[PDB]
């Protein structure tokens, strides 16, 4: 009910450590591939947690 | 073998580390794949390596 929210902006991201260290029993993307994150700029990039 | 959570990347155009260095499957694959749990006999307590 009170999610959490986190604010990603001015970084540059590298994915890869991600996969590097996983206990992330699932993994699913919904509009991008997961390899491709690398090659990518985003912005309005949001971490919800609960 | 491969992990638990590694049985989504055996699949044509998966994207992973054992999917891009480890094992690659083409885009047109045709076949099935088969995964089991082997806790019993691949893995020990000390930690199977």
């Amino acid at each position: 009910y009170a999610w959490n929210r986190k604010r990603i902006s001015n970084c540059v991201a590298d994915y890869s450590v991600i996969y590097n260290f996983a206990p992330f029993f699932a993994f699913k993307c919904y509009g991008v591939s997961p390899t491709k994150l690398n090659d990518l700029c985003f912005t309005n990039v949001y971490a919800d947690s609960f | 073998v491969i992990r638990g959570n590694e049985v989504s990347q055996i699949a044509p155009g998966q994207t992973g580390n054992i999917a891009d260095y480890n094992y690659k499957l083409p885009d047109d694959f045709t076949g099935c794949v088969i995964a089991w749990n082997s806790n019993k006999l691949d893995s020990k307590p000390s930690g199977n390596y």
